[PDB]
């Protein structure tokens, strides 16, 4: 799994970390299925996609 | 709309059908297996390619 942020480009380690640990990450359905993630679109100035 | 049955809400526990490009696209539904849900979005958005 890789994660990257668009426009930005790789995230730091906090974030991916966070990514895949919690569970409440944002990804692929290939993640969602795997790991699990939440998708309620709140409100966020930016976020790590991983695929 | 003529009141046979009872449309249900966007519930975000709903899995979304890959294979068609939502790429453009602003309303589609998609009869569920308890119902029938919709996915919409706000004025001047769209879906992405993978909805």
């Amino acid at each position: 799994f890789v994660c990257y942020k668009a426009g930005t480009g790789p995230c730091s380690e906090s974030e991916e970390k966070t990514c895949k640990t919690s569970g409440s990450c944002r990804g692929d359905m290939q993640f969602c299925k795997v790991a699990g993630c939440e998708h309620g679109e709140e409100a966020s100035e930016a976020k790590c996609r991983c695929s | 709309w003529l009141g046979m049955l009872v449309v249900k809400k966007a519930k975000g526990s709903d899995m979304i059908v890959p294979g068609p490009s939502y790429k453009g696209k602003v309303f589609f539904e998609r009869p569920t297996f308890d119902g029938y849900v919709g996915w919409g979005c706000s004025s001047g958005k769209s879906r992405t390619e993978s909805g």
